[PDB]
RNA sequence: GGACAAGUCUGGUGCCAGCACCCGCGGUAAUUCCAGCUCCAAAAGCGUAUAUUAAUGCUGUUGCUGUUAAAGGGUUCGUAGU
RNA sequence: AUUCUUCAAGGAUACCUUCCUCAAUCAAGAACCAAAGUGUGGGGAUCAAAGAUGAUUAGAGACCAUUGUAGUCCACACUGCAAACCAUGACACCCAUGAAUUGGGGAACAUCAUUUUAUUUAUCAAUUUACGUGCCUACUCAGCACGUUUCUUACUUCUUCACGCGAAAGCUUGGAGGUUACAGUCUCAGGGGGGAGUACGUUCGCAAGAGUGAAACUUAAAGA
């Protein structure tokens, strides 16, 4: 088998957020930095992290990954997360008019506010 | 068949404070079961109760206020002297210091404590605490 | 709700009648449990429970109440295991001060004090009783109330105020906190009751 | 070198929360063994070892054999407490129930047979704890006679603070260690039942995590 | 005024436990499950003012899944929760 | 020490007395009915290979007329049940699973 | 679970009575039997003519003679 | 198996060995 | 040795002799046998046997147990009794 | 446990009918009681104790195969021995939750017929009572089912059932709960394991058997 062990997978989760940039699809080039960036001893050991980072590369390219949380990528994400319409969606209900049961029709009349406006049967 | 009126409603009682209710039912009613309940009433220990009257044997509602740990009858209704009360306050009893045991007597019915007062005996009834 | 003198301020005026009812939070399910059943205002011929609009707001500002008599914000936690909440609490505790918990609720977090992430909360606040049941069991060994919304099927061991409404829906969910964090802001000195909030309620809408 | 980890460690470690009865109060529970050594003077905590035996698990080639240790802790008068644990070796069961007696600290209510004259000496009420199949029953006794019990449960019963007991007992009791808990769930029982003397009502008082929220939020 | 007194007025207790303000029993030091809670005054404009009400709860109530009533029937005793609607003006 | 709260059968106490026994399917031992483990079957009379060459010479199956099926309500002893693999040994607290219909 | 009557004395009595019979306890000590079988008199000693000296083994687990006599 | 260990032979054939036992007792007093 | 207060002492014997109310000890290093020296209990007293009271809520009125440990009659009717 | 025709019963439900403690439980006593078994007449297809033959096996008086008598079925008399079990005595009270089900009734459908108040309120509300479908004379019918909401009786389930209890397994409106905080009423059994449900005596039975029922001795455990 070729599983790769907890201890590749770590460093190479760890290599990825630090240094996202500079690295690419290539395993040739991702290892010359890799063998840079690590003190580890194990030569083995080496080739099998700039393999597991050259696959994140690959799988980041098409979509996001569970445990990377970029910090550039987290940030426009929380900024076209937080975006504010015109008009808001409750407004926008109200002014088209609100449909109710009968049920709650009768609720509503035996209330201290009663049958607000905006508010139709069907 | 149902063969004592006072044990059946000082069941009802305790079952109900036990479970933290504020009211209970309780029927049928009798002469015997009020008067044991206006003892409890005169100490404090449960508080307003009403009859219903339907031209049969009445029902009652009591209310609780969560100050009674336990109430029962002793069946049968063994005879105490007037010198005895010292052993059923030792049997049925958690301290000397409260708590009270319910005799009929023939000046009525009332606590062991009254009881010593007027020096009288009679037939255990109950107890509460 | 009821004040000392009574100044008949609290009350739920229309425009906050129209906001339950656009977003549907008057809506039950189907099912119905022992405890629930007193805050179920008929049904309707499909099958559906009608919450009693009344109760809810009640209940929405005692919990308002509870909160706002909190001198540090940071000892009130919100906690939603389900996904159309996550967003909600996220803004709430922005707004409001407080700590919060989305996602799995790893256990132990209130009873385990050597991890490095141990909390000890004062009042605790969850969107589902249901979904959230293990940071209710865990709040009944260290002696804290609980505060949670509750549908018409909802279990209610262990909590100590529970707030009716429907607990599904993106759009529900999302009003029933922006309401909650708009009274506990209103019962501080921080925004005045006379103008309306320019908070939008979008903001606490869920996003893939 | 001690590093509290709870909000009611920081109160103790500092000079707030100077009895253990602030603590009863509001039921909080006890997390770290240096609350309880702070909170009661040195020279009367007076702990001792009641019973340790072995306890074994079958395995292929063999069996483990581990100590299981029971302790007793208390002061003068009024707290008693239990604890019991597992370790591989007697000094390592025998240190750990230590601590675990200390985190289970409960007061114990003292009244009076017949006259209140000089200083609670008796329980006020009857009681019964049990645990397992061992009932243990103890009831009011005048001054004068003194703990009437078995060598077992009299240890426990010295170390509360209790003068005059009468004791029953149901049950097979040569079973020492629910003979020890059966005894100490009896005296625990002892504050949990409502008397005429408590009926007047009480005044509320605010919980140390919030009265000193601000010093904790640092 | 509460708890056991010598032959002369001296208090022979350790403390003076709390009542379930909804139950009426004792709330002992070994009951985890009991809670405090507190709810603030407001002023004829709706801001606290910073006294409160305080309620006890037994613990076994919150165990049974009875809290919910308990507190309601509290609330509306000590005028806190309004019972019903009001009428229209 | 009761293994199961029904016994293994379907007689509650108070119900009934005595319920008439059936032959097992397979070993013609006598169980009584409610204990038996039944199962209805429907069975195709020829398989899938058989069966397209069947309908290729009959002028009635021939173009999209049912073939017929075997329709049989088998009982089985607790000991039949067992080794033809109809039921197996299950673990506790998954005993309790019903399955009130097919599949 | 026993009467319980006030006047059921005679029924307590007799339940009582045939009750006792159960216990070999109170039966030896009232029976009559185990005296005539017991080679002593009822008595703690007895005086007698030695006819015999035997070795008696000892049980299974251990292993001895244990020097016993006939009287 | 679904009883405990009955420490001898089978009940049922115990009980049978007492049935023939009793017999011929009873037909030994007869003779006489 | 334990229940049960008081020796991981020194010789002899070697599943023998013996001890042991019960659990158990004795086949070559016996904390138990036969002895020496020390030590313990209570003491002008102290062991052993048999009977009886308490231990015993193991006869239970106060106060037992009856699904699986011993123990609910195969089912109804029914008199004396309660 | 097929259908039809008959005979006498039984429970539940409905009722502004009648009566007025007439009741609960029970030594002695009575009736009924699975299969096997017994007696006298019928009947005899199937299966099948005993027996026979063939295999298998070291052996096989067994399991497998082929047979085969009594029995298995009916009528009239006996017997009274079951894991005759819910291994749980009868009567009475209280008791939390959600889905179902068997019988009866009410609402609905169908058929006929033609309170004050209340401008200034609220602490335990003065009316949540809402809702449709299919079949149906060119009559066991003003009928039959279904959908919705209540009620009385019965057998139950929770794998999305609460206290409490128990050595535990588990029980839980139907208790094994409401019990050292030990008392509603009556009755039947038990007192370490074996010897033993044996021996002796006596009653019942055609027999087979059934009921009642010890001790001498022997054991440190047996059991859950
Ligand atoms: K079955
Ligand atoms: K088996
Ligand atoms: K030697
Ligand atoms: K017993
Ligand atoms: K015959
Ligand atoms: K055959
Ligand atoms: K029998
Ligand atoms: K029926
Ligand atoms: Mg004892
Ligand atoms: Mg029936
Ligand atoms: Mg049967
Ligand atoms: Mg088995
Ligand atoms: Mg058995
Ligand atoms: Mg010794
Ligand atoms: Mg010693
Ligand atoms: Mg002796
Ligand atoms: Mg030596
Ligand atoms: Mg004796
Ligand atoms: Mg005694
Ligand atoms: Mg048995
Ligand atoms: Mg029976
Ligand atoms: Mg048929
Ligand atoms: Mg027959
Ligand atoms: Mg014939
Ligand atoms: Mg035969
Ligand atoms: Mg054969
Ligand atoms: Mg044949
Ligand atoms: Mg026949
Ligand atoms: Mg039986
Ligand atoms: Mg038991
Ligand atoms: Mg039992
Ligand atoms: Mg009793
Ligand atoms: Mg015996
Ligand atoms: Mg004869
Ligand atoms: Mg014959
Ligand atoms: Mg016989
Ligand atoms: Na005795
Ligand atoms: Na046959
Ligand atoms: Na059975
Ligand atoms: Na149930």
């Amino acid at each position: 088998g070729k599983i790769r062990t907890k201890t590749v997978k770590r460093a190479s989760k760890q290599i990825v957020e630090k240094y996202f940039s500079k690295l690419n699809k290539d395993f040739y080039q991702n290892k010359r930095i890799v063998m840079d960036v690590t003190i580890a001893r194990s030569k083995k050991l080496k080739n099998k992290i700039a393999g597991y980072a050259t696959h994140i590369m690959k799988r980041l390219a098409r979509g996001p990954v569970r445990g990377i949380s970029l910090k550039l990528q987290e940030e426009e994400r929380e900024r076209r997360m937080d975006y504010v319409p015109e008009v808001s969606h409750v407004d926008q209900a109200i002014q088209d008019g609100i449909r109710v049961d009968k049920q709650t029709l009768a609720m509503l009349k035996r209330m201290e506010t009663g049958v607000p406006r905006h508010v139709l049967p069907n | 068949t149902m063969m004592s009126v006072l044990a059946n409603a000082l069941r009802c009682i305790a079952g109900a404070e036990r479970r933290g209710k504020r009211q209970v039912l309780i029927r049928p009613s009798s002469k015997v079961v009020v008067k044991f309940l206006q003892v409890m009433q005169k100490h404090g220990y449960i508080g307003e109760f009403e009859i219903v009257d339907d031209h049969r044997a009445g029902k009652i509602v009591v209310n609780l206020n969560g100050r009674l740990n336990k109430c029962g009858a002793i069946c049968p209704r063994f005879d105490c002297t007037a010198r005895d009360f010292e052993k059923w306050v030792k049997n049925i009893l958690p301290s000397r210091q409260f708590g009270f045991v319910v005799l009929t007597t023939s000046l009525g019915i009332m606590d062991h404590e009254e009881a010593r007062a007027r020096n009288t005996g009679g037939k255990v009834l109950g107890f509460f605490y | 709700t009821s004040v000392s003198s009574g100044a008949k301020v609290l009350r739920m005026k229309e425009s906050d009648v129209q906001k339950l009812l656009a977003m549907h939070c008057h809506l039950g399910t189907k099912n119905s449990s022992s405890a629930m059943k007193k805050y179920i205002h008929g049904r309707t011929s499909d099958g559906t429970n009608i919450i009693d609009i009344h109760m809810t707001w009640e209940k929405l500002i005692l919990a308002a109440r509870v909160i706002a008599a909190v001198e540090n914000p940071q000892d009130v936690t919100v906690c939603s295991t389900r996904l159309f909440g996550q967003r909600a609490i996220f803004k709430f505790s922005q707004l409001v001060g407080t700590s919060f918990l989305g996602g799995r609720f790893i256990p132990g977090t209130f009873t385990n004090q050597i991890q490095k992430k141990f909390m000890q909360p004062r009042v605790l606040v969850v969107t589902d009783p249901r979904t959230d049941h293990q940071a209710l069991r865990e709040a009944s060994l260290v002696n804290i109330p609980v505060i949670a919304f509750c549908d018409t099927d909802a279990p209610l061991e262990f909590v100590d105020i529970a707030i009716p409404c429907n607990n599904r829906g993106r759009h529900s969910i999302s009003m029933m906190y922006w309401l909650l964090a708009r009274e506990v802001l209103r019962l501080r000195g921080t925004i005045p009751r006379s103008v309306p909030w320019e908070v939008k309620v979008d903001l606490f809408f869920y996003r893939d | 070198e001690w590093v509290p980890c709870t909000k009611l460690g920081r109160l103790v470690k500092d000079q707030k929360i100077t009895s253990l009865e602030e603590i009863f109060l509001f039921s909080m529970p006890i997390k770290e063994h240096q609350i309880v050594d702070q909170l009661i003077r040195e020279g009367d905590l007076r702990d001792e070892m009641m019973l340790v035996f072995p306890v074994q698990k079958a395995t292929s080639a063999g069996q483990r054999t581990r100590f299981k240790a029971f302790n007793v802790v208390g002061d003068g008068n009024g707290h008693i407490g239990v604890g019991a644990r597992v370790g591989k070796e007697v000094s390592l069961a025998i240190r750990a129930s230590m601590i675990a007696a200390k985190l289970s600290i409960v007061p114990v209510r003292r009244g009076y047979w017949g006259n209140k004259i000089g200083e609670p000496h008796t329980i006020p009420i009857k009681v019964t704890g049990k645990c397992g199949s061992v009932a243990v029953r103890l009831i009011p006794a005048p001054r004068g006679a003194g703990i009437v019990a078995a060598p077992v449960p009299k240890k426990i019963l010295e170390f509360a603070g209790v003068e005059d007991v009468y004791t029953s007992s149901c049950g097979k009791t040569r079973t020492r260690g629910n003979f020890i808990m059966a005894t100490f769930y009896a005296l625990r029982k002892t504050y949990g039942f409502l008397t005429p003397d408590l009926w007047a009502e009480t005044e509320v008082s605010r919980d140390p995590t919030d009265e000193h929220s601000e010093f904790l939020s640092m | 005024t509460i708890g056991t007194y010598n032959e002369e007025g001296v208090n022979v207790d350790l403390y003076i436990p709390r009542k379930c303000h909804a139950t009426n029993s004792l709330i002992t030091s070994f009951d985890h499950s009991a809670v405090q809670i507190a709810i603030a005054n407001v002023d004829p404009n709706g801001v606290i003012d910073g006294t409160t009400t305080t309620l006890c709860i037994a613990g076994y109530l919150r165990c049974q899944g009875e809290s919910d009533h308990a507190i309601n029937h509290l609330a509306i005793a000590k005028g806190i929760v309004r019972i019903k609607t009001g009428k229209k003006p | 020490t009761t293994k199961r709260r029904n016994h293994g059968r379907a007689k509650p106490p108070c119900s009934r007395g005595r319920v008439r026994p059936v032959h097992c399917f397979n070993c013609s031992r006598l169980v009584p009915k409610d204990k038996s483990v039944g199962r209805f079957v429907v069975r195709r009379m020829l398989d899938q290979a058989s069966a397209r060459d069947v309908a290729e010479a009959s002028l009635i199956y021939g173009s999209g007329f049912p073939m017929p099926k075997l329709y049989m309500k088998q009982r089985y002893c607790i000991a039949c049940a067992i080794h033809s693999r109809t039921v197996r040994a299950r673990p506790v607290e998954d005993r309790k699973r019903r399955y009130t219909s097919k599949v | 679970t026993k009467t319980n009557g006030q006047h059921a004395a005679r029924k307590l009595v007799r339940l009582r009575r045939k009750n006792r019979w159960a216990d070999k306890g109170w039966k030896k000590s009232h029976t009559f039997v185990a005296q005539k079988a017991n080679p002593f008199g009822g008595s703690s000693h007895a005086k007698g003519i030695v006819l015999e000296k035997i070795g008696v083994g000892a049980k299974q687990p251990n292993s001895a003679i244990r020097k016993c006599v006939r009287v | 198996g679904t009883i405990s260990r009955p420490g001898g032979m089978r009940p049922k054939w115990h009980k049978k060995r007492i049935k023939r036992l009793k017999r011929r007792r009873r037909r030994m007093r007869q003779r006489s």
